[PDB]
């Protein structure tokens, strides 16, 4: 019982540290976007506004890396509590150390204060003409700052109710269920699959469009792919795999982003269609009402269809005996059509009874077994 | 009479319906063939549908009766079956005799129907039967 | 019973008002299309024909907004009848008021009489050259007039039989079914899914093609996307996500319409394929006939395949004993092939019996339970 | 029994007439293709070779229309035999007369002998430049000759075994099955769905490629879409909805053909994927063997995984008691990893038992019900 | 029992020969890639480095063809052992001889030592301008060397455990399972479908990109499709059927490779989506835990939703009796909304019980039948 | 009173629920209609739901009672059913009488609830019943 | 004799078929193994398929008999099984003896078949058995 | 001791497992909870899994025992269960005592295993039990 109190205390600290890691992780991204946009026209990289704003990203990265280090120090202590270990070294595996260093490397990439430049040469689309420009070195460091969005998944898991509830843990234990980040993903895709796919698509739309515009503003002098509204159209048409049109990226950064959008859009659209297809499908209760009303409709149609069979047959017989030829021939054509129409509604009614019996098959089985008891 | 190939194929169909090969289609063979086709026919319906084409009334379907049934069922649409079904759905009470009240009822979905009844009651029994219905249909 | 008479009376008025709202809603759209087409070449915006035709749209919008106001006044009275309220204010919620104002705003957008112009600058496709033209202000108001098509869905729901039938309401009540606009959509996609998708695709085809041509006639001087027949091809290829070719829109209005066509076509084609796939599938009754005839075919094939096994085996034995070597070797190769062919038909027959037993599984279960009774 | 002999006689005549209608229908198409190709470079439309070859199409159309008239005269007689009619006029309905005239109109379109020309103006792709040429009038009549391929479906239905077999008719009658052209289509998509889709795709590939090249040889002076091998690439990429590249048609005939290819390819590829997906799925018999061998594999894996649990546990205990710290710590890390690996194989084994019981559910139900008998 | 020892001995030789055929098959491909890359800029075809490297491919092809001949000589001996034949000619069928010659023809295509050239004329994309170059004859022989990858499938089958295990053979024999190359493919797509599709896609990505660059380096003077990184983007966008952009191949070799990528990518992406869709689906055990926790959540929601019904109802009653009008009206609006919210959670709870009973249907059937025993 | 068309359609619904046409909906007919809709209603629940609208208590539903039930069920949301369900879920013990302990318990998800009890106990029986609950709701 | 690894793997298969480890495959063990594979073998078919390779006739399959069965079943196609199946489908009456009438019938799907009968009837019993059929096949 | 919120949530879980609210988890309640989760536990397995954490042996699970079980099951992986499963799979005979022959057998998938046996047999009964196995594991 002692480790139960300690485990909850360490989980609360982990949840608190993951929240502050997202606060400083997203703050650095926001300041990076502000600084990237303003450093183009508002000021230059040699201004004190660029030094001040890039010192905000650098300062927030120091705090963010401190929260990542402390968070993993809490996971070491939680490992010792769960596994009954007293030495921290027993938790240090090759997979754990690699992922601790991977998170630090991902979260340590940011625009360093100071003006450094490199030569960027790209081949223009549709003209195949080289374009050499002196680009800042902070553009190759601003794009990887979007990899800090993995902290969103960490916050989602740590804030999930079934991840720590004593009722879901007990019920899941009886069924041998593993409560990990993959189980939370599967439950999200069953509760709200449309919301997850819609939020992901919109978030990817803005991020990919900004990355395309940010990379293709150095080599675009005609406001084609450097325009934010022209980059949102490019990302959307690539998402739907329509094409590129005239919005073919001039840089391999924009070509890679468009490739990533095409891969994500190949599966996202297919999953969205599946969600809509199962959302337009009548439930079991609604299918029984639809079949009940269809049966009443078909019974009424069979009464009027057979009434037309006799109505045309009597008129055909009356005209034939009354020495009428053209009228009798016309009502024999109508009698044949009435017989065919009566047969058609009789067959579509028979198909409905087959469908009704197919769905009501195992419920009738239960009733029989109850009677045998 | 039919040619050799037609007779051979109709005999093949008859032997498909005649497992024991005794030359007559017992109701058990028809039932097992229908059950092999996913249907669930009761004994009453089985007997009712086996005496529709049973001309001699012996209770079994020989080759001539099967040939007549095939001649009836080779066409895409059979008028006799549709007229029979129309007469059945007309007969709400299910006694085999469509009363004048039912004849009036099936039209609301006066003199004309009375004339129909007068010209359809060939035997003058006060009602309309299946034979009168098929006589009027043709 | 008193509220039953009043509820039917108020529903008849609502159905009647929704019909007249579609009459005046579609009339304004039709006159807008006529006026837009003729104001290009037949006359100019300073003509009395433009004033007369734009006064028809304006007059029809006044009547349409009056029918929307009265229709929602009937929904207030129906709310009071259903919920047993005597004060109209109890029906006024935030969601209701927002949607009442939303419908008025949507239905009040139309080309106002009078000539007003604005400067429209667009970047030409494939050349990235600016094109500044003095466009009329009625083009940005004509396109939103297509949002009045929501009245079609209102008319479809109010004219639906199960929405008001006393038999469908009673049967649905026992099964706790909600009769709303979503239930009508689901029943339409089960009764006639092909007709709904075909009508929607054709209606979107004409409307999107006209919107693309109407927006891209100011900046197209080469009759590429300004041609109606060249805009129908652009909409169709974007619908199928093939591409754009040389028909890349010069305006963001035509790019937005093509984006909307791509999104709708991503799901419409997938739903159409599902409809066709379930339409080419044999029913349960038709599968039993196909399996019955396949079984007879396989039994006849096994007789001829085994007859070839013995025919080749006897010839092989005869030639071997008759001091023949090349002939015996040839008929041993045929005997091995005959044995393989006999095995293949025997295996494909065995697979058919497995399929027959798989489908006939629960029907046999019912027969056994009936016997136990 | 008398009508049984007559019905078979009339069906044999109908099958014989449908075969000769395909012989003359395809002959006119073949001569049209030969004449179209040779009239471009080999000779001109004023040559006696064009008159001789176009008189072959015209003569074959006279014979083809005679076979269509006689075939429908046999269907009138078969209607009278089946429906017990003695007057041919009773068979003449509005739907029948419309389709008789539709077939005649379709089969009467061919290049008339004689040189007639019309002015063909098209807008070149990617340059939007008009191109006026004096085109022959036989190109607008050669393309509709491909509509005679509907006779292929007529021959397929009339040559089908279950359409006339006395065994399939009797079995189908008991199950109320309708033997029409749609039933043959559904049985073809269940027996050989891959062959039907492959043959259709290849046949459409050659026909659409030739139609694109034939239409776009008048306005193509650079051998782009007028090349047969460059038109096969255009048709294939549009079929897969990849795009157009530089192969955008200069004519609305080639744009319409590419649109038709895109529509057919949208569904053909989806159906092909479904066929392959159900072809890579293990059957019920093969799944039981795979599960049986997986169960044996998992049982052997659990023996070695638990043996590692005890092997590392004993080494950890031995080193701990032997006053060893670094070695004991290392083998405690291995013991924890061995316990996790043992748990993983234990869980994946448990999932296999769940899958085995899920598939073997109704077969066990049958055994219990047999015992109760 | 004697043939059991011989069959295992011949299978070990076949497995050993298939391994060495892959060693020399892949070695020739690797040397071909090295020689093709270096012959462009490092040296010329008249150098002694080209003669030395092309003599390595030629020498490895002699050894590879020797291993193919010997491997098929082992299959002849295994045929005689299995089929009880004593003469090798009985194994020689038309299908076997054709495939023996097909493998030799495929594996004998390689760059012959010596400098031979041919004239290669291609039409440039987007400009339709001819480009004539004197190309080496070893480029039309280097590409077919990638057809030696069929030996990978032979090695995979011969190294498979269930292909020769005496336990899988005995279990499969009882179930009439055929252990061929298609059964191994189906088991791979059920065990690791994601790994098979990922490895195939990556392997095709590198091979198709190199083939496109190798073919389109003679007619590309602007480093568009001749660039390896620009050819990987072209292959990927064609794989996803996005489009071509400006990367349209100038040669029919690169157009054919892009066509092959489009066909493979049409099905590979659809299969990948199906794998992901069935990977995000909750298992039967995980669905029972999710439903159990949802039921507890809905029961708690119904307690708070009905408590709001009474809380608002009492406040409405209190204000009405207390001579308050505006407050009573406001709490009647809240009471109606609370009743609607209580009904909504009651209906979504009822849907959950329906789902719970639908999945727990046949398990309850088993329990009843056990009781009857 | 209702018009002719409304009366005709309500009679059509009643005859849908009344197979034998005797003019009263026996619990067997309601049970078979519900079973035809995929539901599995027990006899106890069937009787409980057939006496909800049974005004005269004869055990069967005549046309006026069916008309009253339809007037109750024609609207999208019926307040009586929701109030009844709220009272049911309040009654944890299931005896039909919600005690003060349950009233206190359902709020934790003191003086105010005591005032609610005081003003809801119209008959002064020391507890709250369904009639008091619906009186407080309205 | 077989090597060590082959003997070990064949013993592994035998122990897979031999749950109790007594050294003989009782028909119950074969039945439960087949039922674990989704098949439903009757007792008659189980006994018939267990005596196909039972050389000594003791009613159980020991290791040498299982080894012989595996030698028969390790190849992709076994000629003995196919010849047996051909003989079975030839025998319409199912008595184990294919009569001359059946031999004539199976060819229509005169002197040659008579010569086949003459050269196949090794024992001169007037008919053809399974041993004569396999002698003719080889 | 645990805080108020943890105690409340553990009591909520206990009441989820305790339908009647008597304060003890009878094997019937555990069985019905497991059956509600799609499992089919037999009475023997139910009793075996209910006495794993039953410290006092009274046959029911009170709140302290449920708290101990939750402390055991709150972590992602429980070492006691895995060690128990390893001991079970080691015990082929199922008698609860792993013999030296089984210890030798489980390694082939001599002196070292003999030393393991010598150092694991704490009580010197000539064999290894579950308590010795868990002592060696820790
Ligand atoms: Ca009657
Ligand atoms: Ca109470
Ligand atoms: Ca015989
Ligand atoms: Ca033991």
């Amino acid at each position: 019982l002692g480790a139960l109190r300690r485990r909850r205390a360490l989980f609360e600290k982990r949840k608190r540290l993951s929240d502050y890691a997202l606060i400083f992780g997203m703050f650095g991204i926001v300041v990076m976007v502000i600084e990237t946009e303003l450093s183009w026209g508002a000021y230059d990289k040699a201004s004190l506004y660029s030094l001040a704003l890039k010192c905000l990203i650098s300062l927030s990265t120091i705090i963010l890396l401190g929260l990542i280090i402390v968070y993993h120090a809490r996971e070491i202590q939680l490992f010792m509590v769960d596994n009954g270990a007293d030495d921290w070294r027993i938790a240090m595996t090759y997979e754990r150390i690699f992922f601790i260093c991977l998170e630090i490397l991902v979260c340590a990439i940011h625009p360093i204060p100071g003006n450094y430049t490199f030569t960027w040469t790209a081949r223009l689309a549709f003209s195949y003409a080289p374009s050499t420009t002196t680009a800042d070195v902070d553009i190759i460091l601003s794009i990887p700052m979007f990899l800090r969005l993995y902290l969103i998944a960490r916050v989602m898991l740590l804030h999930s109710k079934l991840f720590t509830d004593a009722s879901s843990r007990s019920i899941g234990a009886l069924n041998k269920i593993n409560f990990n980040t993959r189980f939370v993903m599967k439950t999200l895709m069953t509760i709200c699959p449309g919301t997850v796919l819609l939020v992901f698509s919109i978030s990817l739309w803005i991020i990919a469009a900004w990355t395309v515009r940010a990379c293709e503003r150095y080599h675009d002098q005609q406001d084609v792919t450097s325009n934010f509204l022209g980059a949102m159209w490019l990302i959307s048409i690539t998402f739907l795999s329509i094409g590129y049109g005239d919005m073919v990226p001039n840089t391999y950064c924009g070509k890679g982003v468009c490739l990533l959008t095409g891969i994500m859009g190949a599966g996202c659209t297919a999953l969205v269609v599946a969600v809509v297809a199962r959302k337009l499908e009548l439930t079991k209760a609604e299918k029984h009402v639809h079949n009940f009303m269809m049966d009443i409709q078909y019974t009424k149609e069979m009464k009027e269809s057979a009434a037309r069979v006799l109505q045309e047959a009597w008129m055909f017989y009356k005209h034939t005996r009354r020495k009428e030829s053209h009228a009798a021939r016309r009502h024999q054509r109508k009698l044949l059509a009435a017989i065919n129409a009566f047969r058609q509604v009789r067959l579509k009614h028979r198909k409905l009874r087959e469908q009704v019996n197919s769905m009501v098959d195992i419920s009738k089985m239960h009733m029989i077994l109850y009677d045998l008891q | 009479q039919l040619t050799e190939e037609q007779i051979a194929e109709f005999k093949e169909a008859f032997s498909l319906f005649d497992k024991d090969g005794d030359g007559t289609i017992t109701t058990k063979e028809l039932g097992t063939v229908m059950r092999s086709l996913g249907q669930n026919p009761t004994e009453a319906e089985l007997q009712d549908m086996i005496n529709e084409v049973d001309a001699d009334g012996n209770g079994t379907i020989d080759f001539p009766e099967f040939l007549t049934m095939m001649a009836r069922k080779m066409k895409d649409t059979d008028s006799e079956e549709e007229i029979r079904e129309a007469f059945r759905v007309f007969d709400k009470d299910g006694n085999g005799y469509i009363s004048a009240a039912e004849l009036r009822h099936v039209m609301t979905n006066d003199e004309e129907v009375d004339e129909m009844i007068r010209e359809a009651d060939i035997d003058g029994d006060g009602q309309v039967n299946y034979e009168e219905f098929v006589q009027m249909m043709t």
